[PDB]
DNA sequence: GATTCGTATC
DNA sequence: GCTACGGCTATACGG
């Protein structure tokens, strides 16, 4: 029944062998279970970077038949009030162990969105209960956690998954699901993943959808761009080009012309552009002001709605006034 | 009897138009039981509800529709409770057994899907208990979130999705469809009718589709027999007369304060709207070779600033004069 | 259908059924099904766990008529379960308990000639965990004592009464054929014991053995401190019961077997609070000795 | 071997850490409601903690009690603590209320209400309005004097999620007492202020020569007076003070002598932001300062609309105009960012530093006001009853429907101009 | 009684102000089974609220301008509501923010070709539109939402995409004029010259409600006669802020500043729309002759920057206080 | 914290 | 017949 699941789920590691990018946290996670002491562990990080599929293969590689009675996994999705944690997690982590199997692990997915009140009163939790009992805390955002909370738990960052992670995972997708892909899609899914393996999966799936053979078409970087709707790289350097060098009337027909042709959205042409004008020499430095202010506050009217040809307008605007201060 | 809109709306997937990537996907994804959460997301209008109800009485049939689907918009409660409740208990119901004449004449897949249309509405508080629901309850339940704005949208259920974008209905995208409406419907119009329905209709095809039945309406209450001209569906839309629009740049160019003050209270009286104004005069500054690139530049800023005051909710009185008086003192 | 039911008398199963009621109130159970009968698993907080048979001589058509599974497991509520079930009588309402497998409610179909009312229940996926994890090991078991049901259910109503915030069970067994069982309550009023009398009527059998399960041992006593917001969930279930047995191992777990067809069995399990201070205990065995 | 606050206590009226103002009106008040006419029945003591607002009670019960009690001397402090059987916590002060009014003749004895019940629980709260305001319109002829020390102070941040507010910001009278209390003939509302620094000192040095041994023989006595300027200066609590000086002699080192700050009152506040702070000339180390201690009251729209209506108080209001355009250009900014912490830390950084490079000496500022908001709402509630009533007597007679921005801006002044001035001609 | 009230058209053919609107409202009548929801806007006092009236009496016959007020209740928000035959009325005004409730129970009440009247769709928060973007859609089998605002600018692009744009225009001076005479010659007045009706027209702005309050008032006033050099009954209101102007066009200092301030806070008391009164204070600002034509370009964007602020911001009288600082400033 | 008035005292 | 108990209920508190 694996087969009837999403590529982000039926892929997900089982052991600490499968958890690829994050070699310094599965390291150091195995040598603390292999010298037995594990400390309160704290991972951050980007979403989907796998803080949870470490986590829970850690808990099946320490717990072996035991994952389900030695192991309390409370998230966002249900109630962590204070009632919530004064009594679920005190009875889970003030109980003996069922067959003096080690400490009692509690995995905290989603901390983040936890109350302050709720945040002080596990602290008392963790330290009174640290014999027998080792909190782990899965959090994207450091600033919701109490200054204590963090000071009362070892802390390991969980950085967006490398290239080689990714590719090496793709490559394992592949294998599993008879697939071909070109290199440039994979550069492509690299780059529209930006860390983040979910991301790939959910394109890799997409893709083999689109192909009209799975088995003996190959997963070019066309069908990788038209699956999710992204600009091609030639696209939005002729973008740039034609807003940077030729008119007014020219640049704006180009613009028109890339967004219809494909139907490729403006606020990701504005993040193609932006990440292509990031290596620019621009000696002026007023020039690299303007362009981020001015594209900044398009992006944010976008992402308010409006009027699409005059949002472009204001895009070929703000760059050519920007790179005026150029000469 | 029923509107066009809701008379045409695609009842199968071979009727959507021009979002050939998601519906093919769905179509694909048909014949096999993997589909992944959706977050469907683009211009408003654009065939998200109507494409995800297609796929729902595609995969499952009209009686088992009822009992492997669930559909949550603005119109209901979503809040942290209701997401905590509604949502997880259904979630984790298993999946009913299919009839014999499902199976037989639907493909009956093993999951469910949960509709959550109109998903940017939703607090962020609200959308972090959906993380895990949709991931633990992922091979007995499907999600598909539905959207305008993806920024509304947090980052963990925008990883968790996926993202399928709508392609906007320009005149060379849904005219296929506009026509065989007004071929269905024996609508009458000229040459080059329906691009300007759907060009005013920007990155939308409700609007066309309304605008096309209010004058086909109009062209029988008349009962002159003759096709619909371009002028009446652009004054029924509520485009700005051409006239009135080289007036306004004219008392631009003479940049007296008064005169423009007081043409811009006889346009305000006329009751015309200042967005479609707006855009009129983008459009005709923009086009026009006789302007310099800096002007260009600079209208351009202060027509996107006039639209970014505008959507706010503003008095366009106001707004439209200072938009006047910048682009005279220009 | 897979499964199919029938019994006359409903107050019984209602009773037992009732017994988990002190468990969480309005949570899933979870229902497993063999030629034998049916079950009700119910685990709080993974630290407890209460196990209740009805047996096929109870029903008086029971069929189970499913073949591809040895035994079939269905995940349902409890309060509406409950409320069926307590459908009382004025006329034997004949229960139509019934299952069709995968994907099917749980039908509960009552006929009262006059009324033939039938309630159905949607089937939650799984518990997705694995249940006997509580199950105590018959290898070191520390003690063995049986106790009516009467005397323990009206010492645990004595604690609820008294609040008894934290509980404690001490068991010890003399050559001289004086055994001694009791349960220590932390409480408001600080620490008060409860003593169970050695009297073969109330206590029928004592044995504190020596973690080996064979060899009984005489002076050594074996002190197992519970919460009592687990050790209650099964004040009631005794209070419908004849026979208690006791049982608790060197690994912090007690056995509760209750006893009221065969009957009904209800089989519990409770964790042991780790006993954080080391005086406490210290304290319990100086009070005991008075 | 016990804390100096207690022990070197109060014997007499003379020795109490008081105003000789605040204690002939509080004395004056007494004896007005101790008469057997009732025209006040209960004293509102209010103020902030530790300003002798309860040891001064006990000493005037010692020697007003008695005159006027029968023959045929202290209070009767309501306990907050005592849980009966069968009695709500609620009841708990009705009781007591009900109870403490059979103290008339021969049984005298003044009613002291310090710790009030648990009023951050709305039932009991209101409940405690009603069971007050039924002693005020009480028909009974005779009721014994109350007094109700309501200890003024700033709650601190709560995670309540919205349990309205007042009682979640301030601790004040004002939150517990409704406004029919407050306003009500008979009540007398008496607040304190902080301990002046003369009376401190003059008590300090009274407990220094009670215990001077211990004071020599750790070389402190010839120390004492600076440690005495310092702790006078530093706090107003005559208590905290206390316990300070305790903790400081009976101590052997060289550790820094601390007490508890005060917290900055709304007006202080506004002025230490309009003006500025004599204490400190850095405005970040200043503005850090007041975020940190009280950010209850900073992060209320009141504060902002409480500089906006008085920094016009600079100079008597001859400032630039440019400042006051800047200040409330600002201030729109602020508002339009959504109530966040920056928002609050920029419309007060730029208040005080517009302020900071206009600070001319030599010129007198005016006084401040509370902002005129409550006025303009009810006004503007006022307006909606009457434009409701007018839209109803309107489609009762003729079914003419009129919107509420047409009857506000058109409908309600044309009105009486046409309806009443033909009511004239009838 | 009033004389609004006394001279409102009942019917399509008895609307003689707009012509190209009645043949419109002609031609969307002759087939009431598929009416598309209607949105109308155009300026106050032009008469759309009469339209809809008009041509719901079209669509349902005689009995559409009955008035069958009742009150509801709503978790308390007891709302009125204003019911008639196949007619229900809405006004956003009286639930602020928490509209989105009342008109949720409201729709799925009225669900149960009906019609709802929603006036004054501005007023309609983002959540009360986002609800709506949705009832609209779905049960659009048994009920027809017909809304009026003066502008759709603050109403979101769905509701906009789901409904029919139709256009408003406000009266023009010369039929105006000819209705006024039509109402002196229903109710003789004896007027000495035509025009003074002009005249009122052209104080009137096109706002035809205000032209018939203020005539009548003016006929009132004059004991049901006419005057060529009859005052003008303005609203009192907008001699205050009159009054304004001339004090901020004379006294640029900050006792004047609070002045003003005083000033706007009676305005806002007196239940004034905040962005009406900033609106009104421009361009009273920019009628001065004095100021010239850089002070008044300065005006007009300081007027847009601050409603725009008004726009985005709970506290009204802030953004009122900066604009006036700012105008004064730039004064002198 | 700033203003105005007011005693009380060295 | 009265009891001791099961179910009902008014309710102070809960979050
Ligand atoms: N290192 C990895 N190697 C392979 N697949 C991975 C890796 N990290 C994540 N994934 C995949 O991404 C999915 C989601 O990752 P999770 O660990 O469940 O969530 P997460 O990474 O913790 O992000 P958040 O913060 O919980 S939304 C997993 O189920 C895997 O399929
Ligand atoms: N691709 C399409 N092909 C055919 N008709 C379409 C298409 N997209 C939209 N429509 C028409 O649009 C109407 C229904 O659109 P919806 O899907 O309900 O709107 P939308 O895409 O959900 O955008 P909203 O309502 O703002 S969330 C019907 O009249 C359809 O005929
Ligand atoms: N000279 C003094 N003057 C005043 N209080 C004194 C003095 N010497 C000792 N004390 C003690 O200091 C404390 C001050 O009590 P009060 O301030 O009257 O009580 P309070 O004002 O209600 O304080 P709160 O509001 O409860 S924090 C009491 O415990 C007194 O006994
Ligand atoms: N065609 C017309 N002829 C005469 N009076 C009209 C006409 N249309 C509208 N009116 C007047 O307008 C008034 C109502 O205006 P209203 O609908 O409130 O305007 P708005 O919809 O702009 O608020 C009525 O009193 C009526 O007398
Ligand atoms: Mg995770
Ligand atoms: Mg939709
Ligand atoms: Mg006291």
């Amino acid at each position: 029944s694996k087969e009837n699941l999403p590529w982000v789920e039926k892929y997900r590691p089982e052991t600490l062998d499968e958890v690829y990018g994050q070699n310094e946290v599965i390291t150091t996670v195995r040598k603390f279970v292999d010298e037995g002491k594990l400390p309160h562990l704290l991972f951050y990080g980007p979403p989907g970077t796998g803080k949870t599929s470490t986590i829970v293969a850690l808990a099946r590689e320490i717990y072996g038949k035991n994952y389900s009675n030695m192991v309390l996994e409370l998230n966002a999705s249900d109630d962590r009030g204070i009632d919530v944690v004064r009594n679920q997690i005190k009875d889970f982590a003030s109980t003996r162990q069922i067959f003096s199997k080690g400490f009692k692990l509690i995995i905290l997915d989603e901390a983040d969105a936890m109350t302050n009140a709720a945040q002080n009163a596990l602290r008392r939790v963790i330290e009174r209960y640290t014999k027998n009992t080792r909190f782990c805390v899965l959090a994207n955002y450091a600033h919701k956690l109490t200054p204590a909370l963090l000071s009362r738990c070892t802390r390991f960052r969980f950085q967006p998954l490398p290239q080689e992670a990714i590719e090496r995972r793709i490559a394992n997708v592949l294998v599993h699901e008879k697939l071909k892909l070109s290199p440039n899609a994979e550069k492509a899914l690299i780059e529209l993943s930006n860390g983040d393996m979910r991301r790939v999966l959910n394109v890799l799936q997409s893709c083999k959808a689109t192909l009209d053979n799975p088995d003996e078409d190959e997963i070019s970087d066309d069908v990788i761009y038209e699956c999710c709707g992204a600009p091609r790289p030639s696209d939005l350097k002729a973008v740039l080009k034609s807003i940077l060098e030729d008119d007014w009337g020219t640049a704006h027909y180009t613009l028109n012309k890339v967004r219809s042709a494909k139907g490729l959205a403006l606020i990701d042409l504005i993040e193609g552009i932006v990440k292509i004008l990031e290596d620019y020499e621009l000696q002026n430095e007023e020039t690299r002001v303007h362009l981020l202010t001015k594209l900044a506050d398009i992006e944010y009217s976008i992402s308010k709605g409006g009027n699409d040809q005059i949002q472009g307008s204001a895009v070929i605007g703000a760059i050519k006034a920007s790179f005026e201060n150029e000469t | 009897q029923q509107p066009w809109v809701e008379k045409y709306r695609p009842k199968n997937l071979d009727e959507v138009t021009a979002q050939d990537h998601a519906v093919t996907v769905l179509k694909k994804t048909l014949k096999s039981a993997n589909l992944p959460h959706m977050l469907f997301y683009g211009p408003p209008g654009t065939g998200k509800t109507s494409t995800i109800l297609a796929l729902t009485k595609e995969l499952y049939g009209p009686d088992l529709m009822k009992s492997r689907i669930l559909e949550l918009n603005a119109s209901d409660e979503r809040g942290i409770s209701i997401v905590r409740e509604k949502v997880k208990n259904f979630a984790r119901l298993t999946v009913s057994k299919p009839s014999k004449h499902d199976l037989e004449n639907y493909p009956c897949p093993p999951y469910k899907i949960i509709i959550l249309d109109e998903a940017d509405s939703m607090t962020a508080d609200a959308q972090s208990a959906l993380r895990r629901t949709m991931e633990t309850y992922s091979g007995v339940t499907r999600f598909c979130l539905i959207c305008n704005y993806v920024t509304r949208i947090i980052d963990p259920l925008a990883s968790r999705c996926s993202k399928f974008r709508f392609k906007a209905l320009d005149a060379s995208n849904a005219i296929d469809r506009l026509r065989f409406i007004s071929e269905q419907e024996n609508v009458k119009c000229d040459d080059g009718v329906l691009e300007r329905i759907l060009d005013i209709s920007a990155g939308d095809l409700r609007r066309g589709i309304t605008l096309l039945q209010s004058a086909s309406k109009g062209a029988q209450y008349l009962g002159d027999g003759k096709n619909i001209t371009s002028t009446q569906v652009e004054e029924l839309a509520g485009v700005v007369p051409h006239d009135i629009l080289i007036e306004i740049v004219e008392k631009v160019k003479s940049g007296d304060f008064d005169e423009i003050k007081k043409y811009v209270n006889t346009f305000m009286k006329s009751g015309w709207s200042a967005a479609s104004v707006v855009n009129q005069l983008h459009e005709y500054y923009i086009t026009n070779d006789n302007f310099d690139t800096n002007f260009k530049n600079q209208i351009s800023w202060l027509l996107f600033t006039t639209d970014s005051r505008l959507n706010n909710g503003t008095n366009e009185h106001i707004q439209l004069l200072n938009l006047l008086v910048k682009i005279s003192q220009l | 259908n897979k499964f199919s039911a029938s019994t006359v008398h409903l107050e019984h199963i209602t009773t037992a059924l009732s017994c988990l009621t002190p468990f969480g109130s309005k949570d899933d159970v979870l229902i497993f099904i063999d030629a034998d009968g049916l079950s009700f698993v119910r685990e709080n907080n993974h630290v407890i766990k209460i196990q209740l048979l009805l047996s096929r001589e109870l029903f008086m058509s029971y069929s189970y008529r499913n073949e591809t599974e040895d035994h079939m497991k269905l995940c349902v509520k409890i309060n509406h379960i409950l409320d069926s079930v307590s459908v009382m009588n004025r006329d034997i309402v004949e229960c139509t308990l019934s299952y069709d497998g995968h994907g099917s409610p749980f039908v509960l179909i009552f006929e009262d000639s006059f009324i033939s009312e039938r309630v159905e229940y949607s089937t939650y996926l799984i518990k997705d965990f694995d249940t006997n994890g509580l199950e105590l090991d018959r290898e070191r078991i520390s003690f063995e004592a049986i106790i009516k049901g009467e005397a323990l259910h009206s010492a645990l109503k004595d604690l609820k009464e008294i609040g008894c915030k934290e509980c404690y069970v001490y068991a010890k067994t003399e050559a001289n054929d004086e055994n001694v069982f009791a349960l220590i309550s932390k409480s408001q009023l600080g620490f008060s014991k409860i003593k169970l009398p050695s009297n073969r009527s109330i206590l029928e059998k004592l044995q504190v053995f020596d973690g080996d399960s064979t060899t009984v041992i005489d002076g050594f006593a074996v002190i197992g401190f519970f919460d009592f917001t687990s050790f209650d969930k099964i004040r009631k279930s005794t209070k419908i019961a004849s026979k208690v047995l006791f049982r608790m191992d060197v690994h912090g777990v007690l056995s509760v077997n209750i006893l009221s067809y065969p009957g009904i069995v209800i089989e519990v399990c409770m964790l042991e609070k780790e006993s954080i201070d080391e005086a406490a205990q210290t304290e319990i065995e100086l009070l005991m000795e008075t | 071997g016990e804390q100096w606050y207690e022990k070197f206590k109060p014997n007499c009226l003379e020795q109490v850490a008081i105003h000789k103002r605040k204690l002939k009106d509080v004395q004056e008040a007494l004896d007005a409601m101790f008469l057997p006419n009732a025209k006040h029945r209960i004293l509102l003591l209010s103020g902030p903690s530790g300003c002798s607002k309860s040891t001064v009670i006990k000493e005037l019960s010692k020697i007003l009690v008695p005159k006027y009690r029968q023959n045929s001397h202290k209070v009767t402090e309501f306990r907050g603590d005592c849980i009966v059987n069968d009695l709500p916590q609620m009841e708990s002060f009705s009781e007591f209320l009900k109870g403490a009014r059979y103290l008339v003749m021969s049984n005298l004895s003044l009613i002291l209400i310090e710790d009030l019940p648990n009023v951050f629980h709305i039932d009991t709260r209101r409940r405690f309005q009603q069971l007050i305001l039924q002693w005020l319109y009480s028909s009974e002829p005779l009721l014994p004097p109350l007094v109700i020390c309501i200890t003024e102070c700033e709650i601190p941040e709560n995670d309540n999620n919205y349990r309205k507010f007042g009682i979640d910001y301030t601790f004040s009278a004002e939150t517990i007492m409704n406004k029919e209390i407050l306003m009500h003939p008979r009540l007398k509302r008496i607040k304190f202020n902080p301990i002046n620094s003369t009376l401190l000192k003059k008590h300090l040095k009274f407990i220094c020569v009670q215990n001077m041994k211990m004071l020599k023989e750790k070389n402190k006595w010839n120390k004492r007076q600076e440690v005495i300027d310092y702790i006078a200066q530093e706090t107003g609590d005559i208590r905290s003070a206390i316990t300070t000086l305790q903790f400081w002699a009976t101590s052997s080192g060289s550790l820094p002598i601390s007490t508890r700050e005060s917290t900055i009152s709304y007006f202080h506040a506004i002025g230490k932001v309009i003006h500025g702070s004599h204490s400190t000339n850095n405005d970040n180390e200043m503005i850090n300062n007041l975020f940190e201690n009280s950010n209850n009251l900073l992060s209320k729209e009141d504060f902002k609309l409480g500089i906006l209506e008085n920094y016009n108080t600079f100079n008597k209001g001859e400032f630039s105009i440019s400042d006051a355009s800047s200040i409330v250009d600002c201030l729109s900014e602020c508002d339009n960012m959504n109530g966040l912490p920056e928002s609050n830390e920029y419309g007060l950084r730029e208040v005080r530093k517009t302020f900071r490079n206009i600070s001319k000496q030599g010129h007198n500022h005016g006084t401040v006001y509370f902002p005129r908001e409550w006025k303009v709402r009810k006004l503007q509630n006022s307006f909606k009853v009457q434009a409701e009533d007018w839209l109803n007597v309107s489609l009762y007679k003729y079914n003419a429907v009129h919107s509420f921005r047409n009857i506000t801006l058109e409908f309600g002044y044309y009105a009486p101009l046409i309806r009443k001035c033909q009511s004239y001609k009838k | 009684s009033l004389w609004v009230d006394k001279y409102r058209p009942k019917s399509l053919n008895a609307l003689s102000h707009n012509e190209e609107l009645t043949n419109f409202l002609k031609s969307l009548s002759d087939q009431p089974r598929d009416l598309p929801h209607l949105l109308l806007y155009g300026p106050n006092g032009t008469g759309k609220k009469t339209r809809c009236m008009a041509l719901l009496e079209s669509i349902f016959g005689p009995g559409v301008y009955r008035l069958k007020i009742d009150v509801r209740q709503f978790v308390k928000l007891e709302l009125n509501v204003v019911s008639s035959p196949y007619h229900l009325e809405i006004t956003p005004s009286d639930m602020g923010n928490n509209d989105r409730i009342v008109i949720q129970e409201l729709l799925k009440e009225v669900a149960q070709y009906k019609c709802v009247i929603i006036n004054e769709a501005n007023s309609l928060t983002k959540d009360a539109q986002a609800a709506l973007r949705r009832t609209m859609e779905k049960y659009s089998k048994n009920i027809r939402l017909i809304m009026v605002c003066d502008s759709m600018s603050p109403i979101i692009a769905p509701i906009k995409s789901r409904c029919l744009l139709i256009r408003c225009p406000a009266p023009s001076d010369s039929e105006i004029s000819t209705i006024l005479s039509d109402v002196v010659t229903n109710e003789r007045i004896q007027l000495e010259t035509k025009d003074i009706l002009k005249r009122i027209a052209q104080a009137s702005n096109g706002n035809l409600r205000v032209s018939l309050l203020m005539l009548e008032s003016m006929a009132l006033n004059n004991e049901l006669a006419l005057k060529s050099s009859s005052p003008i009954i303005k609203p009192d209101w907008i001699i205050v802020i009159h009054k304004l102007t001339r004090k901020i066009v004379k006294e640029r200092s900050v006792n004047s500043l609070i002045e003003c301030r005083a000033v706007l806070y009676d305005l806002l008391a007196h239940c004034i729309p905040a962005n009406i009164i900033l609106k009104e204070l421009t361009f009273s600002l920019l009628d001065v002759e004095t100021l010239n034509t850089t002070n008044k370009s300065s005006i007009i964007e300081y007027s847009s920057v601050f409603d725009e602020r008004l726009s985005l911001g709970n506290k009204a009288i802030f953004h009122l206080e900066g604009f006036i600082a700012k105008v004064m400033c730039c004064l002198d």
